[PDB]
Order: C-alpha cells, then sequence, then structure tokens
C-alpha cells in the first residue's frame, strides 16, 4: 500500500489547480477516499470525501462550491479540482483511505502529502499543548468534545492520529477502544462521555510528535488542537 | 490373500484396543447431563427463557 | 481356515464389547429425566431475512462474535453476513461452484470451504489490501470434502468422502495425521469444546471417536441403521447426537459408550441433514427434508417447536455461542434467523 | 318486461362468477411463492384488469338497464365509461403482450430463459402498457364532452362519447381489435409452424404428436374466443355510423355490449391459465 | 436516519455486493449445464476432443451458446451424495461403447461390459432427482463394432437376439435395449446418436438436442403445453 500525491505548488490567488493521487498495492475501488490538510503552524481539517462507487460525495463548509473530488477506478487515481483559491488555501493535503464494515479500521493509511501555497458541527478543543514527560515515563493525553460521541449502536467514533516530525500521520487507536495494525501495545486509551484520554506507557524516542484527535459520529469531520509531546 | 489376513489382523487389534476402555453406567451420565442442562439454563440460553430489553431481535 | 479364524476372533471381540456395553446399563434417560418438567411449546419467529444467495445453500457456520456468519451456496460465492443489520461484509468468489461445507475461524480471520473438487481452500478475511485471498489449498484427498472445522488458525480438520480423515497444517500444506478407521463416506465431523477430540459420522451407519494428537480411534457406535449425514457435540463435550436418513435421531455418550435416547416420530419419513444443540443442551434442533424444522427436548425426547419458514429441504442449522439467535439454511435461496 | 327480472338475476350471477374466478387467481398468486415468472405476472395483471373492469363497469351499468335510464346525475357515468374503456384496452394489450411473449418463447429459445424470472422488465412492461392504454382512451373521451358539448338527455345519453361517428370509431376499432387479432393469429401460426417443423425434423432425423394436437387446439381456441366475442361489438359500432339507428335490432346491441363482457367473464379461465403453477396451487 | 456514518457506508457496500451477485446470477443463467457421465471404457474422449481434482469441467462455445460440461468419471464414491448437486442441468451426455458386447469386466464374472452400462443407464434415468432431464446417448466405437461382430456372433451378450449378423441390424437391437430402459416415456426423452470420428457432427447433435430441450421447456413455462 503506497499513496503518492503530486500536482501542488505556488499559484496566484484567483486561479485554479488540480491534485492527483496514485494508489497502488490494494483495492482502490473498495476503499473510500478522504482529504485532510494541515496548516503550516498546526491543525487538521477534513476537506472532502467520496464513498465506494462514485457516490455519497461530501464537502467542507469553507470550500463548499469551489472544490470537486472525483475518483477513477480503472486507473486507481484520485482527483481533486480546486477553483477560486484564496489566502486560506495554504496547507499540505494528505490522502487517506478508508473502508467501512463490521470490524473495519477506517483512516488506516495516510499518504506522505502534497504541499500547496497560495500567495451544529462538533468542536474538539484541548487546552494542553505540550507535555514535559521524559523518556521512560508514562504519558497522558486528554481531549474533550462538544457532545457525547456515543451512538445507539454502542460504538464511540473517536480516532487518534500521530504525526511524527518529518513524517505522515499514523492511526494509533480507532473507535476509542480498538488498536490499529502495526501499532505496539504501548499506545492505549479509554474514555466515556465527552472526555477521553490516551495513556501511553513506556515512552520511546520514536513515539514523539503531535497527537491529533478526530470524531466520525457526524459530518463534517472535525479535528482538534492536539498536544505536541517534547523529548 | 495376505492382504485380507493383514486387514483382519488390524481389525482384531483395533477391537482389542477399543475393548480396554472403561465404561460408566448410563445413570451417571444421565445425571451429569441433567445437572449440566439445569445449571446453565437460567440465564445463559435465550431459547427456553425469553427476556426482553436486551435481545437484538429487532 | 485363517480367514475364518480371524473372523471368529473378531466376532468374539465384538460379542465381548457388546456384553460389556449392555451389562453396564442401569436405566435409560427417560427414567432418570422422568420427573423433569417439560420445556413447553416453543414458538419462534423470523427476526431477520437474508436473500443474497441465488442458488441452493448447503452450509452455514457462525462466528465467535455471535454477529458474523458465513454461508456457502452452489452459485460459487462465500458471503459474510451481519445478523443484526442484514448487511454483507465480504464477498468471496469461489473457484469451484460446488461447495457442501463452510467454516469460520475461532479468531475470525479465516474461512475454509470444501466441495466436490477434493480441495480445501483457506481464505484470509483480514488482509492489508482490502480483498479476500486464497491462503493455501489442500488437495491431499481422493474424495469430495464434506465437512471442515477449524481447530485453530494453523490446524484444521477436514473430513472427505473417502474413508480417510486428515489433520492439516496451513503453513506447510501437509497431512500430519490420517484417520483410516472408517469403511464409508464421512459426512460430518464435530470438534470437542476442548479442541482435543472429535466424533465423525460416516455412511456405514456408524460413528467413531478420534484423537487429534494420537490419531487413533477410541470408541465406535452402531445405533443408526442408515447413512449418518449430520453430527453435533453436546455443549459439555460429554456427549454427541447424530442424524441419518432413517428418520431417527439418537444421542450417544462418550462415557457410557451406549445409546442413551432416541428421537423419532411416526409422521417423519424424511432424513436428517443438520443437527445442533442449544447453549445449555436442553433443546435440540435438527434439519429435516420435509421443508420444515423441528425442536426436540433432549432430556425428555419430546417435540417442543416446529419451524416452517423455509420452502425447500433444510440443509443446515447453526446456533450462536450466546444462544441469542438461531439461523437455518435450506436449498431455498433465503436465510432466516429465529429466536 | 316478462322475463327481464330473470335475465337480470342471470347477469348478476355472471358478475359474481367472474369476480370469484379472478379472486381465485389472486389467491393462488398470494399463497404460492413460486408464481414469480414474467409470464405469471402478465397473467396476474390480466386478472387484475378483469376484476377491475367487471366490478367497476358491470354493477354501474346494471341500474342503467334496470330502470331503462341512468339513475344518477351527469358526470357520474363518464367515470364508468373511462374505466370500462381503460380496462378493456388494457386487457386487449395484455393478451397481445402474452401472445408476443409466447411467440418469443419458441423463437428466442436460449435468451428468454434468463430474462424470465426477472420481474423488473415485466413490471415496466405492464405499467407502460397500462398507462399507454389509459392515455389513449381516457383523456380523449373525457375532453371531447367539454369540446363538443352535446348532451341529448341527462339519463338517456352518456351511453358513449361521440358514438355516432364513422372516423373515430373506424380508427379506434383497428387499434383495439384488428391489430390484436392479426398479431395473435400470426404468433399462433408461427408457433405452430415452428413446432411442427421441429417435430418433423426430429422424426425424420407418438407422445409428442399428442402434444402437437394439444398446442394446436389450445392456440386455436384462445384466438377464437377472443375473436368471436370482440368482432361483433367492433363491427356493430362501425355500422352504427352508416345507419343512424335504422339498423338497430331489438336487443342485439345490448347483448353485444354484454358479449364483450362475456369475453372478460370467460377470460380468466382460458387465457390467464398458468402453465403448471395453477394446477399445483389449485390443490 | 438512526444509523451512524460507518453503518451507512456498510449498507452501500452490501447494496453493491447485492448488485454484483445479481449480475453474476444473470450471467450464469445464459449458460447450459450438461452432466457428463459414463461407465468404464465408454470412450468419452470422442466428444471432449471435438469440443476443444475430483470433478473436471470443460467450457466451450458453439453458435453463441456457452456450454459447460462437468465430467464426474473420476469420482469413486457413493453417487447418492453428489448426484443431487447436479439437479437442474439441461441434459446428460452418456457414453456407451459398442465394442463391449463380447468383453468382460476387470473382475471375471457373468456380468458383461454392455450390461454394466445398462445398469448405470437405468439408474440415472429412474433417479428421483432426474425426472425431466433428457439424455444424449453417444454410441462410441462404431467402426470396431462392425468388424468384431463379423468374427463373433452377437449371441454372447444378447442370446435371445435372433436375426441377421450385420452392422445395422445388430446396432439397432442394442439401441432399443437402452431406449427401453426409460420407464417415464412421457416426461423425458432420450436422444441416441453415433459418434462420428472424422466428422464434427457430435457438437452439432448436442446443439440440436439442447435447443430442442430448451424449446420443450420454454413452452412448459408459458402455458402452451
Ligand atoms: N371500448 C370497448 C367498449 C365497451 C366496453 N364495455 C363494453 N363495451
Amino acid at each position: 500500500v503506497q499513496l503518492v500525491e503530486s500536482g501542488g505548488g505556488l499559484v496566484q490567488p484567483g486561479g485554479s489547480r488540480k491534485l492527483s493521487c496514485s494508489a497502488s498495492g490494494f483495492a482502490f475501488s473498495s476503499f473510500g477516499m478522504h482529504w485532510v490538510r494541515q496548516a503550516p503552524e498546526k491543525g487538521l481539517e477534513w476537506v472532502a470525501y467520496i464513498s465506494s462507487g462514485s457516490g455519497t460525495i461530501y464537502y467542507a463548509d469553507t470550500v463548499k462550491g469551489r472544490f470537486t473530488i472525483s475518483r477513477d477506478d480503472p486507473k486507481n487515481t484520485l482527483f481533486l479540482q480546486m477553483t477560486s483559491l484564496r489566502s486560506e488555501d495554504t496547507a499540505m493535503y494528505y490522502c487517506v483511505r478508508s473502508i467501512y464494515y463490521y470490524g473495519s479500521s477506517p483512516f488506516d493509511f495516510w499518504g506522505q502529502g502534497t504541499t500547496l501555497t497560495v500567495s451544529s458541527d462538533i468542536v474538539m478543543t484541548q487546552a494542553t499543548s505540550s507535555v514535559p514527560v521524559t523518556p521512560g515515563e508514562s504519558v497522558s493525553i486528554s481531549c474533550r468534545s462538544s457532545k457525547s460521541l456515543l451512538h445507539s449502536n454502542g460504538n464511540t467514533y473517536l480516532y487518534w492520529f500521530l504525526q511524527r516530525p518529518g513524517q505522515s500521520p499514523q492511526l494509533l487507536i480507532y473507535r476509542m477502544s480498538n488498536l490499529a495494525s502495526g501499532v505496539p501495545d504501548r499506545f492505549s486509551g479509554s474514555g466515556s462521555g465527552t472526555a477521553f484520554t490516551l495513556t501511553i506507557s513506556r515512552l520511546e524516542a520514536e513515539d514523539v510528535g503531535v497527537y491529533y484527535c478526530m470524531q466520525h459520529l457526524e459530518y463534517p469531520l472535525t479535528f482538534g488542537a492536539g498536544t505536541k509531546l517534547e523529548l | 490373500n495376505t492382504a485380507s489376513i493383514a486387514q483382519a489382523r488390524k481389525l482384531v487389534e483395533q477391537l482389542k484396543m477399543e475393548a480396554n476402555i472403561d465404561r460408566i453406567k448410563v445413570s451417571k451420565a444421565a445425571a451429569d447431563l441433567m445437572a449440566y442442562c439445569e445449571a446453565h439454563a437460567k440465564e445463559d440460553p435465550l431459547l427456553t427463557p425469553v427476556p426482553a430489553s436486551e435481545n437484538p431481535f429487532r | 481356515s485363517e480367514l475364518d479364524q480371524l473372523r471368529q476372533e473378531a466376532e468374539q471381540l465384538k460379542n465381548q464389547i457388546r456384553d460389556a456395553r449392555k451389562a453396564c446399563a442401569d436405566a435409560t434417560l427417560s427414567q432418570i429425566t422422568n420427573n423433569i418438567d417439560p420445556v413447553g411449546r416453543i414458538q419462534m419467529r423470523t427476526r431477520r431475512t437474508l436473500r443474497g444467495h441465488l442458488a441452493k445453500i448447503y452450509a452455514m457456520h457462525w462466528g465467535t462474535d455471535s454477529r458474523l456468519l458465513v454461508s456457502a451456496s452452489q452459485d460459487g460465492k462465500l458471503i459474510i453476513w451481519d445478523s443484526y443489520t442484514t448487511n454483507k461484509v465480504h464477498a468471496i468468489p469461489l473457484r469451484s461452484s460446488w461447495v457442501m461445507t463452510c467454516a469460520y475461524a475461532p479468531s475470525g480471520n479465516y474461512v475454509a470451504c470444501g466441495g466436490l473438487d477434493n480441495i480445501c481452500s483457506i481464505y484470509n478475511l483480514k488482509t492489508r489490501e482490502g480483498n479476500v485471498r486464497v491462503s493455501r489449498e489442500l488437495a491431499g484427498h481422493t474424495g469430495y470434502l464434506s465437512c471442515c472445522r477449524f481447530l485453530d488458525d494453523n490446524q484444521i480438520v477436514t473430513s472427505s468422502g473417502d474413508t480417510t480423515c486428515a489433520l492439516w497444517d496451513i503453513e506447510t500444506g501437509q497431512q500430519t495425521t490420517t484417520f483410516t478407521g472408517h469403511t464409508g463416506d464421512v459426512m460430518s465431523l464435530s470438534l470437542a469444546p476442548d479442541t482435543r477430540l472429535f466424533v465423525s459420522g460416516a455412511c456405514d451407519a456408524s460413528a467413531k471417536l478420534w484423537d487429534v494428537r494420537e490419531g487413533m480411534c477410541r470408541q465406535t457406535f452402531t445405533g443408526h441403521e442408515s447413512d449418518i449425514n449430520a453430527i453435533c457435540f453436546f455443549p459439555n463435550g460429554n456427549a454427541f447426537a447424530t442424524g441419518s436418513d432413517d428418520a431417527t435421531c439418537r444421542l450417544f455418550d462418550l462415557r457410557a459408550d451406549q445409546e442413551l435416547m432416541t428421537y423419532s416420530h411416526d409422521n417423519i419419513i424424511c432424513g436428517i441433514t443438520s443437527v445442533s444443540f442449544s447453549k445449555s443442551g436442553r433443546l435440540l434442533l435438527a434439519g429435516y427434508d420435509d421443508f420444515n424444522c423441528n425442536v426436540w427436548d433432549a432430556l425428555k425426547a419430546d417435540r417442543a417447536g416446529v419451524l416452517a419458514g423455509h420452502d425447500n429441504r433444510v440443509s443446515c442449522l447453526g446456533v450462536t455461542d450466546d444462544g441469542m439467535a438461531v439461523a437455518t439454511g435450506s436449498w431455498d435461496s433465503f436465510l432466516k434467523i429465529w429466536n | 318486461a316478462a322475463w327481464t327480472a330473470v335475465l337480470a338475476a342471470l347477469m348478476a350471477l355472471l358478475i359474481v362468477a367472474t369476480v370469484l374466478g379472478n379472486a381465485l387467481v389472486m389467491l393462488a398468486f398470494v399463497a404460492d411463492s413460486s408464481l414469480r415468472t414474467q409470464n405469471n405476472f402478465f397473467l396476474l395483471n390480466l386478472a387484475i384488469s378483469d376484476f377491475l373492469v367487471g366490478a367497476f363497469c358491470i354493477p354501474l351499468y346494471v341500474p342503467y338497464v334496470l330502470t331503462g335510464r341512468w339513475t344518477f346525475g351527469r358526470g357520474l357515468c363518464k367515470l364508468w365509461l373511462v374505466v370500462d374503456y381503460l380496462l378493456c384496452t388494457s386487457s386487449a394489450f395484455n393478451i397481445v403482450l402474452i401472445s408476443y411473449d409466447r411467440f418469443l418463447s419458441v423463437t428466442r429459445a436460449v435468451s428468454y430463459r434468463a430474462q424470465n424470472g426477472d420481474t423488473r422488465r415485466a413490471v415496466r412492461k405492464m405499467l407502460l402498457v397500462w398507462v399507454l392504454a389509459f392515455l389513449l382512451y381516457g383523456p380523449a373521451i373525457l375532453s371531447w364532452e367539454y369540446l363538443s358539448g352535446g348532451s341529448s338527455i341527462p339519463e338517456g345519453h352518456c351511453y358513449a362519447e361521440f358514438f355516432y361517428n364513422w372516423y373515430f370509431l373506424i380508427t379506434a376499432s383497428t387499434l383495439e381489435f384488428f391489430t390484436p387479432f392479426l398479431s395473435v393469429t400470426f404468433f399462433n401460426l408461427s408457433i405452430y409452424l415452428n413446432i411442427q417443423r421441429r417435430t418433423r425434423l426430429r422424426l425424420d432425423g407418438r407422445f409428442r404428436l399428442s402434444r402437437d394436437r394439444k398446442v394446436a387446439k389450445s392456440l386455436a381456441v384462445i384466438v377464437s374466443i377472443f375473436g368471436l366475442c370482440w368482432a361483433p361489438y367492433t363491427l356493430l359500432m362501425i355500422i352504427r355510423a352508416a345507419c343512424h339507428g335504422h339498423c338497430v335490432p331489438d336487443y342485439w346491441y345490448e347483448t353485444s355490449f354484454w358479449l364483450l363482457w362475456a369475453n372478460s367473464a370467460v377470460n380468466p379461465v382460458l387465457y390467464p391459465l398458468c402453465h403448471h403453477s395453477f394446477r399445483r396451487a389449485f390443490t | 436516519c438512526t444509523l451512524s456514518a460507518e453503518d451507512k457506508a456498510a449498507v452501500e457496500r452490501s447494496k453493491m455486493i447485492d448488485r454484483n451477485l445479481r449480475e453474476d446470477g444473470e450471467k450464469a443463467a445464459r449458460e447450459v449445464k450438461l452432466l457428463l457421465l459414463g461407465a468404464g471404457e465408454s470412450g468419452k474422449n470422442t466428444i471432449v476432443k471435438q469440443m476443444k481434482t475430483g470433478i473436471v469441467e470443460t467450457h466451450f462455445t458453439f453458435k453463441d451458446l456457452h456450454f459447460k460440461m462437468f465430467d464426474v468419471g473420476a469420482q469413486r464414491s457413493e453417487r447418492k451424495k453428489w448426484i443431487h448437486c447436479f439437479e437442474g442441468v439441461t441434459a446428460i451426455i452418456f457414453c456407451v461403447a459398442l465394442s463391449d458386447y463380447d468383453l468382460v469386466l476387470a473382475e471375471d464374472e457373468e456380468m458383461n461390459r454392455m450390461h454394466a452400462s445398462m445398469k448405470l443407464f437405468d439408474s440415472i434415468c429412474n433417479n428421483k432427482w432426474f425426472t425431466d432431464t433428457s439424455i444424449i446417448l453417444f454410441l462410441n466405437k462404431k467402426d470396431l463394432f462392425e468388424e468384431k461382430i463379423k468374427k463373433s456372433p452377437l449371441t454372447i451378450c444378447y442370446p435371445e437376439y435372433a436375426g441377421s449378423n450385420t452392422y445395422e441390424e445388430a446396432a439397432a437391437y442394442i439401441q432399443c435395449q437402452f431406449e427401453d430402459l426409460n420407464k417415464r416415456k412421457d416426461t423425458k426423452e432420450i436422444y441416441t446418436h453415433f459418434t462420428c470420428s472424422t466428422d464434427t457432427k457430435n457438437v452439432q447433435f448436442v446443439f440440436d438436442a439442447v435447443t430442442d430441450v430448451i424449446i420443450k421447456n420454454n413452452l412448459k413455462d408459458c402455458g402452451l403445453f
């Protein structure tokens, strides 16, 4: 599984540009595609999403009416057309794949990303921004939400992501209580109601970066401020 | 036919091996089955008792 | 001379075994469970209706999560079902259109089907590419594979139409242990809850207990008078019940080595294709060829309920581990759940 | 008159009989899951149309003949006219579609097997035929009253719309009876020729000969019963324009109006006869 | 309305799987399924050569018709178990060798190699599963049959056969014996043919037989019969 993104660069305001992604190593048709961009300082925001079968297309409120997302199943290529770019369109877009079924783990893979520079929603807020825990001690990362993310089915649609310095984001714990593939048993967390926590144990040197949070109960998907651990 | 002789000898050996087993009375096995059934019949199965508000049937 | 000598020795051994079996019989199950209160008239109703198959359904197995189930049909696809929302999780296109058995791994990551091609295909549900792929094919058999049950992720017992059963290693694809004690086609096998023993039923009107480690046969049962097509262990593992085409069902214990009870009715002429037990063993469900299903009290040998949802021969029957749902398959391309 | 009361009772008995037969076909379909072929749906749609035309038109036209005049005020009967005409043309197009499907059965041998048992095409065809017959017959006679505005008598009129006219009737008759008759005859003749050529090639290159006779007589009756009933009514309306009431016999036009109902009364037995599912469901 | 975001996409996935299964079933419904059967030394290769694991499958196309043959000659077990798995096929292609009239089976017994095919032919014809499925009988080795009967009389297999010892006369008596095994003459019909070695008639005879059965079956579901 490798997602390569290209087509981004410097564009004057008022123009148009298109982004493309090269999917390989998996079934592109069976996986839904997401779009997430990161501000140069900090912050993640969902931008677009399309389901398997060229249906159920959703857009963000900020970029509503100016963006168009399309997917090509035979060539396994994802397309995104941007129009009327503004000063806010300065963020690195990361392509995400997701599949939805019983026992599935959405947001399980994140591409490297492509840079772009132009010359009732659930709100996740956390005051904590940095943690001075030294290597070898346990850590705790707490986040809060505007309402209960629990649904009648019993699942709490909470997601945790880690963006190591100079690396792409990685899924650590999905659904609040389940761990993703390739993640050691050190990362673990459990939270009920509107307050959650991530209890990392046996902190290592590689386990550094900014830890983000995301809710998938309703759209638009909204991320949080996140806490950047220091080493 | 030595093949039939060998087959019959293998059958005899198998019968001798199966005859050395220890068998218990039918009453003891019936009592054990009754105990195992009545023990796990109160809350474990959802077939003989039919509770509500917890069944995903609908 | 020598043939007659060996035959008379075998007959003497069989007579000694029969005398040991009959002498160790104090009473029957009816006398022990005489004072037991009846279960009463059991009435079930279709809670969920699955209509994804286009051909006859021969097998259906539940998972350890009580929410996912696999079903095999003659159309050539394996479908994972969601019992609570009537949704399909995965679609596995099969190479051979003829399949008569399906299995679900205890962890929930593997599914194996048999068929008339003498090949058991291991499918990996949990892949990093989002597609079900064939893990290993087992072709070391000379007959049609009729049943398969997963001991664990790497070891699976598969019985075939040949008189030889086998134990397989998925990582190596080799036949580690062969069971050569039967004299007919083996239809179904039932693993013990401890995953150390299993009872197999064959068309020679006989059942035999086996061991996964030693590979030897321990006990033999000869109560049925026809080809045994279905078999199922009691939840404790102390006993098991079978079903043949003689319109009769019998319960054979492993400690007494004798027929405890018999299940038969005058208006039943069809055979038995599937047999399963409840979570506690107080209710027994069997698959009949009279287009309907019946429920039998194991302790009292009495009919408790009659299911008539299907409109064709009822090929398969399964019960969830929790007991909170009961599914039933048939040659009619419609799956239903009762509770 | 003299025996008119007896005749009315006989007519009432016929209404009861037709509704019951249509009900039986409906019941067999409801009780038996196996009635899921494109053809069975066509036959059911035909039974639905038959029950509709009967229960709608006949009990409303009975008081018209009972008192010799319409027993309500105007506009009540136009509904009777449009529903009768709508359901009659629907039944005609339905038997045409059934004959076309039977012709495609022997002609399109391999491709018809897969396409049957698919209900979406059958539903689409049944609906399209019904809405086509409706838009053809209903709105025209519904708006011709507002267009012309000729009302002779509140009770004696409303027998039909624009009845005394040669062009409209001579045009509608060709579409309602002549093209259906020609199509059914051509389909039956082609099927008979194909099956007899097949039997001859199999014999050259018995029980099948008995089947040939069965199909020959069955195809000859279904085309004759539809023909012997619909032809007099379609021919009488045409000659009505030639002689304006001069020709009118005593009660022959009245019997002819009922003769088309006699076709619908004997229809559900003959034409919507399920191949072998009704024989199983009858038990 | 009462489902979450992950459930509404699982519903769409299930709908796509249902849409794929329906088109797969519609594609598999335009194919002809023929069961290939035959006793020992029945010369099966005859038709298999012209058309080009326990069960072997062969798929060929002729005149825009996708035929699928399923040989079950390599399955040595109780037939009653796997015989119902082929219920609903179009027709059965049975093969009987004509040179078996004066041959004995592998086990020296009074049973003749020709009577062995008659026993299997009567069984498959009278099976409860196969009631309306027609049979396409291919008499193999028509050339060796003529040469052998000239040297040895036909009275070995059929002692009551009293007639002229020729090719046409003897072959006609054998054909009647196999056709008389069909008890239900009304429901099912047998299609006897001689295997042409150099000619390609075999594939044409199946085309005429399959199209005939389909026509005889399409009218059964339309009300004409
Ligand atoms: N258009 C057919 C006229 C009719 C209907 N009912 C009686 N006659």
